[PDB]
């Protein structure tokens, strides 16, 4: 974690192997809402979650 | 004559209620309630 | 970019055409559809009782930023479609929520 | 010809100039999904095979 | 984190909003300066 | 109307030590600390 | 894993308590390794002890 500079992000759960095994296959669809209120700090936390 | 100022002395505390819940958006969108405000500024206005 | 009145109406219908093509090669198996936005003042009930009177589509709402927008009837969107609902307000908050 | 390095996409394009030295983004986390018709030259007789 | 029992560890920073330049900080439970929590800081803050 | 012969005399020194803080002070805060070879501007925690 | 190994460190958090293995070097892991017990990944931004 901290011994080196580089410090480790790696999460169980986020693995592949770990969510084929989680779960089925799936289609999903992603909506996102442009609308104007978004516009601002908002905006900029729904590209980075997508 | 007594409350004909009084009359339209009440209207524009109604129109000053009319400004305060109009809700700001960002970048030309809107909510049902400035949209039936927009409305109301016109029955307001005619009666001034 | 931004811009627009926002119309929770024509975004479901198009997701829902969406997830009928059946024309393509398809995973068909679960069939979800999940929104990010930050407050809804409409529920939309109508589209869903007929696209999916059944429940057939999971639907997931997710709510984010820092705001003042009602949240109530994305709630109830996700409540309704056995789906489930997730804030995000940070960066930090972005990892853990886009998985579970 | 499958290899350790994993699949690449794009034409990889880094800012060296919004890169502050010491703060160690994300690596990699992708498989190596390299294709049959994408390891060998693709005829029409190998999509039939 | 709400309470101080969840307040422990370490978290991350992000330098500019970047999601890509990232630091541990070790997570805090800190105690605001100019508080009312007694007549004493009570009076401390409101005269400030 | 009293407080005129003031107003004017705060018109006056807003003036003089503009064209005194022109003239002295002219384009000398252009330059800051950047990372090596970056656009990114280097600074303490709570700094500005 | 993920932590130092050193003998003098001692951090002893609350709830819990480490092992110093011993590590063998190894083939066909290309990395020193202990077959007497796992080691736990704790990711970074979760606290272990909770
Ligand atoms: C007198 C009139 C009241 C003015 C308001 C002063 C009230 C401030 C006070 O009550 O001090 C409380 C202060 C807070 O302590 P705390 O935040 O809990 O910190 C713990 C240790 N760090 O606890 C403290 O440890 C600080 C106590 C310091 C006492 C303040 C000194 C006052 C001296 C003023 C005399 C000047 C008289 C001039 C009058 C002219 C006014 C026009
Ligand atoms: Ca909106």
């Amino acid at each position: 974690s901290r011994t080196p500079n580089k410090i480790d992000l790696y999460d169980v759960r986020r693995r592949p192997w770990y969510i084929q095994g989680a779960a089925s296959p799936k289609d999903m669809l992603i909506l996102v809402d442009v609308s104007g209120s978004v516009s601002g700090l908002t905006l900029k936390l729904i590209r980075t979650s997508v | 004559w007594k409350p004909f100022e009084t009359i339209i002395l009440l209207t524009i505390f109604a129109n000053c209620v009319a400004l305060a819940v109009y809700l700001p958006m960002p970048e030309d969108d809107n909510n049902s309630l400035n949209l039936g405000l927009e409305k109301l500024e016109y029955f307001f206005l005619t009666v001034f | 970019t931004a811009k627009g009145i926002t119309d929770y109406k024509k975004g479901f219908s198009f997701a829902f055409e969406q997830l009928l093509n059946y024309n393509v090669s398809r995973a068909n198996c679960n069939k979800i559809i999940m929104l990010f936005t930050d407050g809804g003042e409409e529920r939309a009930q109508e589209i869903f009782a007929k696209y999916n009177k059944d429940k057939k589509v999971r639907v997931f709402t997710f709510s984010v930023g820092q705001h003042n927008y009602d949240r109530g009837p994305i709630q109830w969107m996700a409540c309704e479609n056995k789906g489930y609902y997730y804030e995000i307000p940070s960066i930090g908050a972005i990892r853990i929520n886009t998985q579970e | 010809n499958l290899q350790p390095k994993p699949i690449g996409v794009g034409i990889p394009t880094i800012n060296l100039r919004k890169r502050r030295p010491n703060v160690q983004n994300p690596k990699s986390q992708e498989p190596v999904t390299l294709d049959f018709l994408d390891a060998e030259l693709e005829n029409d007789i190998k999509v039939e095979i | 984190k709400m309470t101080e029992e969840e307040c422990r560890g370490y978290y991350y920073v992000y330098k500019d909003g970047d999601p890509t330049q990232m630091e541990l900080r070790p997570r805090q439970w800190i105690h605001n300066d100019f508080h009312f929590d007694n007549v004493l800081s009570a009076m401390m803050s409101l005269f400030t | 109307l009293p407080l005129f012969h003031i107003a004017l005399l705060v018109l006056f020194m807003v003036i003089i030590y503009a064209i005194i803080g022109l003239e002295l002070f002219k384009g000398k805060m252009h330059k800051t600390c950047y990372y090596i070879g970056t656009d990114i501007v280097a600074t303490v925690e709570n700094e500005k | 894993a993920k932590d130092d190994l050193d003998p003098e460190k001692n951090d002893s958090e609350p709830g819990s308590q480490r092992i110093k293995p011993v590590f063998i070097d190894d083939a066909n892991f290309r990395r020193q390794v202990s077959y007497q017990h796992a080691a736990v990944h704790i990711p970074t931004d979760i606290y272990e002890g909770s």
